[PDB]
């Protein structure tokens, strides 16, 4: 899997490979990994597939209850806490990266990190198996002040280079950006990734 | 143990420790860890003693034997590879970790040789159970181009660092100046500890001890 | 260690050694591994220090207990079978204890070996540690069942001294103790290398 | 390692054990009994680890006479050997097994005699005559070959002799002594000990 | 935590004349992977007391939680009595060894710095429960190479000036970076004086790299 | 695997005489090759006739001491007097084996005054067996000090010697003499001696030095 | 331990212009004693003693292989040996068997042949000489023995001193070790003699 | 280790980092991994500094014999299955990569992978743990037709790139220029390295 | 498992050794004989493991008798046990170590009567009194007690008695017949077999 999330002034843009793998064969090919905590606040899967699940399955359920109190969408800091409170308190037993990033009224477009229960505030982030031959790429390619465009565009390169090295990522690209006005979906095909050099 | 090197304008200097430990029990106060191998050739062992000892003393008896043949002084590259190679040979199971200090025609130099047989040209180096702390006196206060008592100066404070330091290390600091014109073995050049002192009562006056047979050989 | 005890025409004798080791190194050249439980009733400690220590001392309150509550002082077969039982509780949790239970009640002389498996049998003559088969060994030659007490003596004597002489973890001095019918009496607490070059100087 | 022997006869039970407690190489006791009264017409022979013995045994005895005084009168050899193995088997895959091997002989009025083998995982046999221990590979074939179920008694006592001599001709683990016991419808009848 | 993820390396500490300093450098590491260059690993407990920590950082943000709740409670009383550092290092040993005797640590090595009644405090606690006070504390591979220098100094001058200290420290994590793998040149120097506790960063020491042209 | 000990060293060593009980230890704390602290004494005061040595890990050092100390105060509170110097050791030992299965990974030695005002000492094992004894050595450099103890002050393999029984004054340079050739041969023992001296009066320490290294 | 399966210390000490050598006397197989007359101190001169402590079957090869080289060196040489060139042939002949050594650490006693001026030294199992000016320990009693030797050694000890000291090094060291006894035995060499004295010494 | 070789017209660039770590612990923080195979023939050392060591040694012993019986330089092809032979024959019992690059008056500058015994001509190289983390980036900044200055710049920030991410890569840069007019060695400061996003 | 014993006194030695060849928990023989004559004044009694006694056994006493032929003299029992204790020392580091556990019992006209304790690891011990096996727990403490260096034949074979009587009390195992000899300075003895019916 590579997952990666940027923040920019509206908000935040999130984007995953489509692979899902058991060992070195692909059991689904088309997974969309980009999944909603509340309207406005996603999250991107990575690691065990059943852990994944279970963790945003109950981060959801304990953030659906939490705004219908609150009587206002969710803070992304309490989506953020949630989700971490959970992989923190299971550390031993899960196997699983769940980042989260969305937009609120208050701090606007935030992206966070999950790992093994910590909690930290990025400008941009990256996850999951293929986030390791990226590092280097993403370092370089980053500039602050990114349009929303220069950020799916950031993210599609970022996960197209990443799909190609890493045999646990491939398929296709999910893109999300979650704004003040909404949530868009985009979907880059296979067949209309970004080229470099692959030989 | 402590050992450290350093290359000052005018050659080495090498130092050690006098401590050898058998399981948490110091078992030797004062040995010897700086070597011969050649006149301007020196060399600190550190790691089991017996390695080290055996593996300075086959390479010294090599550089003679190359010294006579060639009719020339021996070079430090020579003294690297002849010890690298037998090293690597015996995959780290020699546990001799050494630092090989010395001036030949093509001036002063400073390696550092592991049991696996690798090794680096160094301006400063440290090995051994102290090498961090001689290390971090080396890093914070060299400069190229030191001046004979500067760089035996700093050498003492990096030996001294780790005797201090380092539970493995103790006892004095030995030294070896080595210059164009020959090496200087400053053996205790500094003494960390001073002269332990105790009220020592512990006569036993003859007859104390039960004796139940005595045989006495007259020799000549 | 080397504990032994032995039924006999005039009570019990039950003689324990003083070693306690660490690996190669002796802890203790003097223990007492002899609990004296009340007038009549010991015990002797073989195996895990603590354990023994710990175990024999909870089985000595407990025997004070019931002299509260009953006014009688507890048998040597519901001290045995006590013991037995504790450490039946405790099965496959690593306690280590060797003991034998001897003393006087109302159907006289009572000896009993208990193990921290809750082995508990009664005999007139045991052995434990590891130096029991060197014990077991200059008991049994020497042991009749009309021995004067003096005989007695010499026969539990010998047989710690022997046995600390082969095996390296029994050393120190003999404790030993007579069970009489009204009471146990210390006979002598003894260093074992004076006695083995006793023995030695007699040849 | 130790040795238990029953035989059975057509109104009796025949049962035999050796008589050694032992610890690591000793042989701390000539004198041991292993055999466990329950009621005026069984015995429970018991062997196996150190402390599992005594303590599962006087367990069972207990219970049997628990329900003796509970409904004034005594469990059958039947309801005496299942109530064994229901405590043993319930154990099994508990922290706490317990590795007894044991026979189970008794005489009931109703039914006659009985010879129960029970294996340390609590598979109950009725057998008319069995043996538990390394001495059972060397006596099994003995009484193979010359019990009869007509063995009278004296018979049976002269056949439980050849198998406690092939015991000191052949088996490596010195085994003295041995008890022997009768059970008929007169009760449990103590016989002399076969020594060596 | 039986596995650490996310690890920082040595947390240096030293007591001057009339406070402490201590410093971090903001890294998380994956093992050898410098996946994070800029978390700080230093906190201000109170006003007196200050804690940096080496070992897991998820470990370190759950203390960094629990303590800095412990503070909030303890300012709604306003009694007039807070918690002193040699208070918050009594806490942290108990919790330390409180975890580690459930056979499940708190996977950190940690160095409080404080200052309460004109004293300087400098104590460490480590996952087993092992605490002690010292002049200087390094964990990790600081004690190792920087515990040599800051003993070496406080050697010669057992008092040193605010200014002096803080240049040890400057000098420490100069070797700190050239010899441990698991170090960054971004780092903290938080200082804890009568005023209260001051964090200061990020922070880089210059480096000097003749000595390949040798 | 995570390990829940680690061996810190150090050593501690007791001393009972007529009137008196000294109580002595090395200052040094370390892990590995690495000294922790040199200022770390192994003596902690429990009533003013009782002090204790305690050597191994030092969490379980620090654990153990705070249990003493809040189990006097219990103590204290509920029998109205201060507990005896054979109360301590009979209480430390069930301490001790309540962690038979999960020990405190500690050497105890207890040195203080009985209730005839002579001295007493008692020694453990991190399980919780004990005895009273005439002296002890514990920690890392036990093994080369308790032989000489055994000789000197226990007059051991000396025929034809005089026994005079040790004084403050004879036993106090023994200590330092000890610690001395414990220092220069066990790499854990260093830095200074804490010696802690237990008469009627109460208790006074003594801090001698020992090498750096 | 492979070293503690059979026990057993030897000792060396230094003095005036006389040399001492110990060792015990025990021989057992684990925790049973089988002899209390084991020899572990060997002469290799007329003032040269070489005591082996460890594995009773490397203790006695040891010595066996060494008194083989040695006989053959003096018979080439037409010299005794010096007491620093038998501790190198001992070096040399442990070192022979470096990855897979005798269990044994010897100890080295002796007087100079000309000198008269003594010597002493060790050698761990794979032959590393370490030569000290005070005394030289090996066993599994090794760190009483420190102990006994660091309080008890003073620098110019008489012979008659230099016996008590080393007898009583011995003897409260050995008591503390379970697998180390049976009696002990001391070599005193001097130029002009060698004594040789068995202790009362415990036998548990 | 960071290693990387790249072709051009009139031959190759080769780089390296400089840490030599045994364990978490600096050994040597400015050790040179470019190491000369013939007078126009070098190779980049990674892995066990030993094995690697051992293997350059003893491939420059071969080559030199080899050029003097041919009376000629040795082709690069030549000094590249030198290398790859040692690394095949021996490849349980080492565990170094030894990256050959260099110039020939018929191939002229040609880059080799030698992984394992194996064999590959690649218009780029790179190797070490510190290529793991810069994959995505090489894979995204390579273009053919590159200039020597544009490699070096290339390399330069490639190296640094892997430097800053990985523990056991850091300290200065080399650089080695093999060309048919000579070979030229130049070093990157740890001061004057690139800078890109490093936090 | 399997029990030797010797006894020394001034001018002979006493030997014994258990009769039984046993296989897992058969006793396969009563009647075996574990003593192996080198010499006519020495015997290597062996015990050990399955095939390494016979096996290392007969090699030491072929090369014993092929020094009688090849210089008309025979071994010393001291040049007997130091020949066996180099043979068997040889072995220790090589693939094929015996573990074998023996005594060597034998008389010399210049030294007299001597008897020699091996280990498997070839440790070699003169004793006045030695035993091998479990059985030497329960019988090195009776000889210990009634053992004195001017111990009549007669009076060491009531010693002897006792121990092998303390195995049948004792010993879990069954040994119920043992070989006895005696060597003197007129060769080696058959003494009646020590049996326990
Ligand atoms: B990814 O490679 O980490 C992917 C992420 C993920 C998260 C939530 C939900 C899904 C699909 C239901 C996928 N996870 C996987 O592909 C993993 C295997 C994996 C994990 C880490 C690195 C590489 C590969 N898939 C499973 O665990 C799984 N899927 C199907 C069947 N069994 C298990
Ligand atoms: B040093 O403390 O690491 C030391 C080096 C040494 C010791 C004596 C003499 C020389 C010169 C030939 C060098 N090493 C030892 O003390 C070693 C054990 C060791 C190994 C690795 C790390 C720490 C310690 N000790 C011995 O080899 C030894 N000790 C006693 C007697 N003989 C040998
Ligand atoms: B004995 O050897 O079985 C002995 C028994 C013993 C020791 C001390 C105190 C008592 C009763 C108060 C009994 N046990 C030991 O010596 C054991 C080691 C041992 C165990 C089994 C067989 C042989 C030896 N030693 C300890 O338990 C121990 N040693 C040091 C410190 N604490 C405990
Ligand atoms: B690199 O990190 O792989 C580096 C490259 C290298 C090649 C030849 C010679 C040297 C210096 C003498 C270094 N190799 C190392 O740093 C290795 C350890 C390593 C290996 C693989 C990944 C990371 C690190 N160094 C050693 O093996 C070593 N160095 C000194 C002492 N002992 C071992
Ligand atoms: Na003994
Ligand atoms: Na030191």
């Amino acid at each position: 899997t590579t997952i990666m999330a940027v923040e920019f002034d509206g908000g935040v843009v999130m984007g995953s490979d489509s692979r899902v793998s058991a060992g070195e064969a692909v059991v689904n090919r088309v997974f969309d990994k980009l999944s909603p905590l509340h309207e406005r606040i996603y999250c991107a899967l990575s690691g065990s597939a059943a852990d994944a699940q279970a963790v945003a399955d109950m981060a959801a359920y304990q953030l659906e209850l939490h705004g219908i109190e609150l009587e206002e969408p969710p803070l992304v800091l309490a989506a953020a806490n949630v989700v971490r409170n959970i992989s923190y308190k299971y550390r031993e037993d899960l196997s699983a990266h769940l980042m989260v990033a969305g937009w609120d009224q208050r701090e606007g477009g935030q992206v966070y990190g999950t790992l093994g229960g910590m909690l930290t505030r990025q400008p941009f982030a990256i996850g999951g198996s293929g986030s390791t031959f990226i590092y280097g790429y993403v370092d370089a390619a980053y500039k602050p002040g990114m349009s929303p465009e220069e950020c799916r565009r950031f993210t599609t390169d970022a996960i197209a280079l990443a799909m190609s090295r890493d045999g646990s990522s491939g398929g296709v690209i999910y893109l999300v950006t979650i704004t003040a006005a909404g949530v868009d979906h985009r979907v880059i095909l296979g067949n209309e990734l970004p080229k470099f050099y692959d030989e | 143990t402590t050992i450290a090197g350093l290359v000052f304008q005018d050659g080495v200097i090498l130092g050690a420790d006098t401590r050898a430990t058998n399981d948490s029990v110091v078992a030797d106060k004062s040995c010897e860890k700086i070597h011969f191998i050649a006149p301007k050739i020196y060399c600190c062992g550190a790691g089991v003693a017996a390695d080290a000892e055996m593996t300075t003393r086959m390479v010294a008896s090599k550089m003679e034997l190359h010294a006579l043949s060639t009719g020339r002084e021996p070079r430090v590259a020579t003294v690297t590879r002849i010890l690298r190679q037998t090293l690597f040979r015996y995959q780290g199971h020699v546990g001799a970790s050494l630092i090989v200090g010395g001036v030949d025609l093509t001036g002063p130099q400073l390696y550092g040789v592991h049991p696996h047989g690798s090794y680096s040209r160094l301006p400063f180096t440290a090995l051994g159970s102290g090498q961090d702390a001689a290390l971090a006196v080396l890093e914070d206060r060299f400069q190229p181009n030191m001046t004979l008592e500067a760089a035996q100066g700093l050498l003492v404070e990096a030996v001294t660092a780790g005797i201090l330091g380092d539970l493995g290390s103790g006892g004095n600091v030995d030294a070896c100046v080595i210059t164009k014109t020959g090496a200087k073995l400053l053996r205790t050049l500094s003494s960390p500890t001073e002269p332990v002192k105790r009220s020592g009562r512990y006569h036993f006056v003859p007859g104390t001890t039960a004796v139940l047979t005595q045989t006495v050989k007259p020799l000549t | 260690t080397t504990t032994l005890a032995f039924k006999f025409q005039h009570g019990v004798i039950a003689a324990v050694d003083s070693r306690a080791s660490a690996g190669s190194y002796i802890s203790a050249l003097r223990v007492n591994k002899v609990i004296e439980i009340n007038p009549y009733l010991l015990g002797t400690m073989s195996g895990c220090a603590a354990d023994c220590q710990y175990w024999e001392r909870l089985l000595a309150k407990e025997c004070r207990l019931y002299y509260l509550r009953n006014g009688e002082r507890i048998s040597v077969s519901a001290a045995s079978k006590l013991l037995s039982n504790m450490m039946c509780q405790y099965r496959g949790m690593g306690l280590s204890m060797g003991s034998m239970i001897c003393g006087w009640d109302k159907k006289g002389p009572g000896l009993y070996y208990v193990d921290e498996h809750g082995t508990r049998l009664s005999g007139n003559m045991f052995s434990t540690g590891s130096g029991n088969t060197y014990a077991y060994g200059v008991m049994d030659s020497g042991y009749r069942p009309n021995l004067s007490p003096e005989e007695a003596y010499d026969l539990g004597r010998r047989a710690i001294a022997y046995a600390t002489h082969r095996d390296s973890y029994s050393g120190g001095v003999v404790n030993m103790y007579h069970m009489k019918e009204d009471g146990w009496v210390k006979v002598e607490s003894t260093d074992v290398s004076d006695l083995l070059h006793q023995y030695r100087e007699a040849n | 390692m130790e040795y238990l022997i029953g035989i059975q006869g057509p109104d009796y039970v025949l049962v035999a054990s050796d008589r050694v407690a032992a610890s690591n190489i000793v042989q701390m006791k000539d004198d041991h009994d292993k055999m466990f009264k329950m009621s005026e017409k069984i015995l429970l022979l018991c062997v196996g680890e150190a402390g599992d013995t005594v303590q599962f045994a006087e367990y069972i005895q207990k219970n049997v006479q628990l329900y003796k005084m509970r409904n004034g009168y005594e469990l059958s050899p039947t309801a005496a050997a299942n109530f064994t193995r229901r405590n043993l088997a319930d154990c099994l895959r508990s922290r706490t097994p317990y590795h007894v091997n044991l026979l189970l002989a008794g005489y009931d009025e109703h039914e006659g005699p009985a010879l129960y083998y029970m294996d340390y995982l609590a598979a109950l046999a009725k057998a008319p005559f069995a043996a538990h221990g390394y001495g059972a590979f060397l006596t099994l074939s003995i009484l193979d070959r010359y019990y009869t179920p007509t063995i009278s008694r004296e018979r049976a006592v002269e056949l439980l002799r050849k198998c406690l001599e092939e015991l000191q001709k052949r088996f490596i683990l010195n085994l003295p002594t041995f008890s022997v016991r009768i059970i008929d419808k007169n009760g449990i009848h103590d016989l002399d000990n076969i020594s060596f | 935590t039986q596995n650490p993820m996310v690890t920082g390396t040595s947390v240096l500490g030293v007591k001057f004349e009339g406070g402490v300093v201590i410093a971090a450098d903001m890294l998380g590491s994956y093992g050898s992977l410098a996946r994070f260059r800029n978390i700080s690993r230093i906190m201000r407990v109170n006003n007196s007391t200050m804690l940096g920590a080496s070992g897991d950082y998820a470990d370190f943000q759950y203390l960094k939680q629990v303590l800095g709740q412990m503070v909030i409670d303890e300012e709604l009383l306003g009694d007039g009595h807070s918690y002193s550092p040699r208070a918050i290092h009594s806490w942290l040993t108990r919790a330390m060894y409180s975890r580690r005797s459930k056979m499940n640590p708190l996977w950190n090595t940690m160095v409080i710095g404080g200052y309460a009644d004109g004293e300087s405090f400098l104590g460490y606690v480590d996952m087993l429960g092992v605490a002690y006070e010292a002049p200087s504390l390094a964990t990790g591979y600081g004690a190792y190479l920087a515990q040599p220098l800051l003993r070496e100094v406080l050697e010669k001058q057992p008092v040193l000036s605010q200014t002096e200290a803080r240049d040890l420290v400057e000098r420490c994590m100069r070797v700190l970076y050239y010899r441990d793998a698991r170090s960054y040149n971004r780092f903290q120097i938080a200082t804890v004086t009568e005023k209260g506790v001051e964090i200061e960063g990020p922070l880089s020491t210059e480096t000097n790299w003749d000595i390949a042209h040798m | 695997r995570f390990s829940p000990y680690v061996f810190n060293g150090g050593t501690i060593l007791a001393i009972a005489g007529e009137d008196f009980a000294i109580v002595a230890s090395d200052t040094r704390l370390s892990e590995g090759f690495s000294i922790h602290t040199r200022d770390s004494p192994k003596c902690y005061k429990l009533t003013d006739k009782t002090v204790i040595g305690c050597s191994g890990f030092h969490g379980d050092c620090l654990t153990l001491t705070k249990i003493i100390e809040a189990r006097l105060k219990m103590y204290k509170h509920s029998n109205n007097k201060a507990m005896t110097t054979g109360a301590i050791a009979a209480m430390l030992s069930t301490i001790l084996y309540s962690r038979r299965f999960f020990p405190y990974y500690v050497y105890n030695i207890i040195g203080g005054l009985d209730e005839e005002g002579k001295g007493a000492v008692y020694s453990f094992d991190p399980v919780g067996s004990y005895q009273r004894d005439s002296f002890k050595a514990g920690g890392s450099a036990s093994a080369m000090l308790q032989p000489l103890l055994d000789n000197q002050v226990g007059f051991k393999n000396m025929q034809n010697v005089e026994h005079v029984p040790l004084s403050l004054d004879r036993a106090m340079r023994l200590v330092k003499d000890v610690f001395i050739s414990a220092a220069e041969r066990d790499v854990y023992t260093g830095d200074a001696l804490r010696i802690c001296i237990v008469t009627k009066e109460g208790i006074r320490e003594e801090t001698v030095s020992l090498r750096k290294d | 331990s492979i070293m503690s399966y059979n026990g057993g210390a030897v000792m060396a000490m230094k003095g005036k212009n006389c040399v001492a050598i110990a060792a015990d006397r025990r021989f057992g197989i684990q925790a049973q004693m089988v002899t209390t007359d084991f020899q572990k101190i060997f002469p290799m001169g007329d003032r040269l003693y070489i005591g082996l402590a460890g594995l009773a079957t490397d203790v006695q090869t040891v010595a066996q292989r060494l008194k083989f080289r040695l006989n053959l060196y003096e018979l080439k040489e037409g010299r005794q040996i010096k007491p620093y060139t038998l501790m190198s042939m001992v070096a040399n002949l442990l070192y022979e068997k470096r990855f897979g050594p005798y269990y044994t650490e010897p100890v080295i006693a002796g007087l100079d042949p000309k000198t008269f001026k003594p010597f002493i030294c060790s050698l761990d199992l794979i032959g590393c000489p370490m030569v000290t000016d005070d005394f030289v320990v090996s066993g599994t009693c090794a760190e009483q023995m420190y102990g006994m030797c660091e309080s008890l050694w003073e620098p110019n000890m008489d012979p008659d001193h230099l016996f008590e000291t080393i007898s009583q090094a011995m003897l409260n060291a050995v008591d503390r070790d379970a697998v180390s006894g049976m009696g002990v035995i001391v070599h005193i060499i001097e130029k002009d003699k060698i004594t040789t004295r068995t202790l009362k010494a415990r036998m548990d």
